[PDB]
C-alpha cells in the first residue's frame, strides 16, 4: 500500500485579531505512473486440421 | 479578520529573491595614449499593443 496525504499547513497566528487556529487550504495533484511486467507463456502447438 | 487589525503592520506578498550582483559602469579612465569612456543609462521600451 502507498499512503498519501497533504502535510497540513498552519494558518497565521499573531498580532491579527480573532484569527483562531486555521489550516491553509491546499490540495495536491500529480501523475501516478504504474508499470507492471507480466510473464507470458507461449501458445500450445496445435495439431488440428480445422 | 484583516491585517489592518494590527495598526503598525503591513501585508506582505512573499516575493522572490535574486542575489545577483551587477555594475553601474560610468566614468572616463584616461591614459597617456587613450581614454576609455563608459556611461550607463537606464532605458525603457514601451508596451506596443500592435
Amino acid at each position: 500500500q502507498i499512503f498519501l496525504k497533504i502535510l497540513p499547513q498552519s494558518g497565521p497566528i499573531g498580532g491579527i485579531k480573532s484569527m483562531g487556529i486555521t489550516t491553509l487550504v491546499q490540495y495536491a495533484v500529480g501523475i501516478m505512473t504504474v508499470t507492471m511486467t507480466f510473464k507470458l507463456g507461449p501458445r500450445k502447438a496445435t495439431g488440428r486440421w480445422n | 479578520t484583516s491585517v489592518n487589525s494590527a495598526e503598525a503592520s503591513t501585508g506582505a506578498g512573499g516575493g522572490g529573491s535574486n542575489p545577483v550582483k551587477s555594475m553601474w559602469s560610468e566614468g572616463a579612465t584616461f591614459s597617456a595614449n587613450s581614454v576609455t569612456c563608459t556611461f550607463s543609462r537606464q532605458f525603457l521600451i514601451p508596451y506596443d499593443p500592435e
